[PDB]
Formats: structure tokens, C-alpha cells, sequence
């Protein structure tokens, strides 16, 4: 019943500002403080601050005092955090969560922030051609920023699929592979197509893989 | 400003085993809280006030500790308990979290199926060559992949990526990508992917000729 719908992922330029939202449903917005926590890979979780949506009172971790600004709109049951003077250190996942008082064990799904001066770039998609079990796949190369979405035969091919985590190239652009394992007898019969979807560049590409 | 150090950083456990992870606070702490995070989801409250379980948490979990050492325990490890566990304190503000303890599943060794892929002609048109080597459904994660071009051991021109542990059979997969320029690719003829792993008695080599 309780759902915390956070804003979509954002890409921001260095020194710019970004505002992310956190919509509350299923519980009384004013009765619970809204905390904000930061997750960088490798570092762990950092506590940013809280707001009391009834009174608007805020406290901040001294680390984030000047970075973050917390606001809340009782009318829409929505909490806000604004990051300013963005650096690459501010690239992280920011969670929104009523940790106090107790009784709402759920967090928001998380907004991913990327701080880069670079423009978006769509992926190039190359096949990994096969040739009683043959492997085949798709190489999704040279995109920015994250993430990329790979599905197979529009969705009807879920079993045996391995979409690997993105790996950062020396070019500064991400790359990943998506692989599927299938019987080799069905190679000439079944047609295998991977559906690559890169949202920040509004790019959809479908690539047929054949021996 | 209390720094929570969780030990161990990585651990594995067989289903049935008892699991214990600690959280050591740089200063005294009244209560410790524990959150659970599974891959690609947000954290969830798991234990509050040191010992008290959250709503939904199975009884196999339990929490103890005082002063500078707190503990999270699972009496009978289960498959669904594989996740990352963070400890937290409010006692002294600012609130601080732990670095996490990752709980993976144990399993018998499994050898990888190895595949090698030559670069597509569409890619060579772009002037670059990616040679991909795929290791499928193996355990443990520790595997050594080496590229050898005309018996020359490559170095510094390849990247690996590893999947999360499979929820079903607890195996891993890995893709090593050997990136060359189209010029360098065509200088040499034989491309080889040499996998070493405990599930193999001897290293498996997949190769092709240009």
C-alpha cells in the first residue's frame, strides 16, 4: 500500500543544479520525517538530512549542509531534494525514506544522478554470431550515460539470457554484452533478435543475430 | 561521526549453516539497526533497536550486541537470505551506515562452458575489433581468463564483466572482451581464449583463425 515513487534518473552538467522528487502514497505524509540517503558504489550509504513535512523543519549532515536543500509540499504529498554546485562526487543513487518514526519499512526506489559535461550518445549494436547447445549474443558498445536495456525476441526469450553489467571503456563510454544459450538444432529454424533500448538518447534498435 | 566497520565485507554460506556478521562502531552506540538490500532494489528495514525484527522478517534472523560490537545472525541460512546487509546508528548524530556485508550462497564447484566470438564485419567497418570470450554457469566466481594472440599473452587490453549469482543454480557468468584496432587485429592470425578454473582439470582453450 505504501509506495515511494521517486523521480526518474537525471543527467546534469557540472556546476549545475538538479531537483529530485519523492511522492508519498499509502501513509500520512506529515506524520513521518523524510530522510535522504546517498549510495555510491564502493563507499556505502551516506545520510543527507531530513525534513518534517508538517513543520518544514530540516537538519542536514554537515558534509551536505551546502550541497542539499530539502523542501516538501503537503498538497501533493511530495518531498524534494535539490543538489547544487554539482561535481562528479555527486553522481550517485539518492534514496528517499521515512525512517522516523517507525512503521514504514519501505524506501523509495532511488534516483540515479549522473554528473557529466558530456552529451548523450546512443549505442552501437553488433552481433555475436554462433557457430547440442550454441551461444549467441549482442554487443552493445559505446553509449553514455547508463543504463541500457536488452530484451530478446521481443520478450519471449527469457530463459538462458545473461545481460552483463556495463563496463567502462577507456573511451569513457559504457559497453555491455547480452548472451543467450539455445539448442543448436533450432538455429536455422528460430530467429534470434535482441532489442536494445537506450532511454537517455531515445534510441531503440533491434539487431538480428544469424550464423 | 561514528564509523561503522562491518566484518566480513564478503561472505558465503551453505543453506542450513548459521551466518554471523559484525558491525564495529568507532565509539559507543546505544542501538544498532540493520537494513537488507537485494540487487537492483532499494534497502529495506530488517532489524531495529538491536534485537527487534521488522514486520515480515523470518524468525531465523536475530540481532545482538552492545557497546562497540553488534551482530546479525541467521540460524538456518536460506537461499532467499542472500543480500547485502547494512548496519546503522542514530545514537550520535549524524546518522551513519556501515560499508555493508555481502552474503552470497555456497555451492559445489561447477565448470564453465567457454565460447569465443570473432568480431562482426559491421564492427571492422568502424575500425575497431572486439573479441568476446564467454564463460557460462560456473562456480566459484574466481576464474582466470587469458588472451593469447599468436602465442603472445595479451595484457592491459581486455575487460571482464561478471553477472550476479543466479537465483536458481547459484552459478556465475563472465564476458571478457578483447579490444583491438582493426589494423592490429589483422596483423595476427590466431586468437585464443585460455580459461583456468577449479571446475576444469586442465585449462580450456577456445580459438579461431582470422
Amino acid at each position: 500500500e505504501v509506495q515511494l515513487q521517486q523521480s526518474g534518473a537525471e543527467l546534469a552538467k557540472p556546476g549545475a543544479s538538479v531537483k529530485m522528487s519523492c511522492k508519498a502514497s499509502g501513509y500520512t505524509f506529515t506524520s513521518y520525517w523524510m530522510h535522504w540517503v546517498k549510495q555510491r558504489p564502493g563507499q556505502g550509504l551516506e545520510w543527507i538530512g531530513y525534513i518534517n513535512p508538517s513543520t518544514g523543519y530540516t537538519e542536514y549532515n554537515q558534509k551536505f549542509k551546502d550541497k542539499a536543500t530539502l523542501t516538501a509540499d503537503k498538497s501533493s504529498s511530495t518531498a524534494y531534494m535539490q543538489l547544487s554546485s554539482l561535481t562528479s562526487e555527486d553522481s550517485a543513487v539518492y534514496y528517499c525514506a521515512p525512517l522516523w518514526p517507525l512503521g514504514t519499512d519501505y524506501w523509495g526506489q532511488g534516483t540515479t544522478l549522473t554528473v557529466s559535461s558530456a552529451s548523450t550518445k546512443g549505442p552501437s549494436v553488433f552481433p555475436l554470431a554462433p557457430s547440442g547447445t550454441a551461444a549467441l549474443g549482442c554487443l552493445v558498445k559505446d553509449y553514455f550515460p547508463e543504463p541500457v536495456t536488452v530484451s530478446w525476441n521481443s520478450g519471449a526469450l527469457t530463459s538462458g539470457v545473461h545481460t552483463f553489467p556495463a563496463v567502462l571503456q577507456s573511451s569513457g563510454l559504457y559497453s555491455l554484452s547480452s548472451v543467450v544459450t539455445v539448442p543448436s538444432s533450432s538455429l536455422g529454424t528460430q530467429t534470434y533478435i535482441c532489442n536494445v533500448n537506450h532511454k537517455p538518447s531515445n534510441t531503440k534498435v533491434d539487431k538480428k543475430v544469424e550464423p | 561521526d561514528i564509523v561503522l566497520t562491518q566484518s566480513p565485507a564478503i561472505m558465503s554460506a551453505s543453506p542450513g549453516e548459521k551466518v554471523t556478521m559484525t558491525c564495529s562502531a568507532s565509539s559507543s552506540v546505544s542501538y544498532m539497526h540493520w537494513y537488507q538490500q537485494k540487487s537492483g532494489t532499494s534497502p529495506k528495514r530488517w532489524i531495529y533497536d538491536t534485537s527487534k525484527l521488522a514486520s515480515g522478517v523470518p524468525a531465523r534472523f536475530s540481532g545482538s550486541g552492545s557497546g562497540t560490537s553488534y551482530s546479525l545472525t541467521i540460524s538456518s541460512m536460506e537461499a532467499e537470505d542472500a543480500a547485502t546487509y547494512y548496519c546503522q546508528q542514530w545514537s550520535s548524530n549524524p546518522p551513519t551506515f556501515g560499508a555493508g556485508t555481502k552474503l552470497e550462497l555456497k555451492r559445489t564447484v561447477a565448470a564453465p562452458s567457454v565460447f569465443i566470438f570473432p568480431p562482426s564485419d559491421e564492427q571492422l567497418k568502424s575500425g575497431t575489433a572486439s573479441v568476446v570470450c564467454l564463460l557460462n554457469n560456473f562456480y566459484p566466481r574466481e576464474a582466470k581468463v587469458q588472451w593469447k594472440v599468436d602465442n603472445a599473452l595479451q595484457s592491459g587490453n581486455s575487460q571482464e564483466s561478471v553477472t550476479e549469482q543466479d537465483s536458481k543454480d547459484s552459478t556465475y557468468s563472465l564476458s571478457s572482451t578483447l579490444t583491438l584496432s582493426k589494423a592490429d587485429y589483422e596483423k595476427h592470425k590466431v586468437y585464443a581464449c585460455e580459461v583456468t578454473h577449479q571446475g576444469l582439470r586442465s585449462p580450456v582453450t577456445k580459438s579461431f583463425n582470422r
